[PDB]
């Protein structure tokens, strides 16, 4: 099956392609709403607000 | 049985496997490189592709 199904491979290689977009998409996104600012701040010790 | 020189050659004796290969036909329709796929990840990843 997998010698009958070689025709086909630009098939998968495109199927392929589009999972990885959505993949590195999702890792995109995830960055671009978290990582707004590349200074991490750690609060005072002390809490007088 | 005794009266006689070798020659002076060599030769070579490998095995055919069932194997998937790419293959690059250039300009003039000559076969000039190869991957031999499932033989390492990078020329895996280089059939996949
Ligand atoms: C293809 O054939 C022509 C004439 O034989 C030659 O000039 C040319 O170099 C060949 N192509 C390459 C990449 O060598």
């Amino acid at each position: 099956c997998s010698n009958l199904l070689l025709q086909y491979g630009s098939f998968c290689t495109q199927l392929n392609r589009a999972l990885t977009g959505i993949a590195v998409e999702q890792d995109k996104n995830t960055q671009e709403v978290f990582a707004q600012v590349k200074q991490i701040y750690k609060t005072p010790p002390i809490k007088d607000f | 049985s005794s009266g006689w020189t070798a020659g002076a050659a060599a030769y070579y004796v490998g095995y055919l496997q069932p194997r998937t290969f790419l293959l690059k036909y250039n300009e003039n329709g000559t076969i000039t490189d190869a991957v031999d796929c499932a033989l390492d990840p990078l020329s895996e990843t280089k059939c996949t592709l």
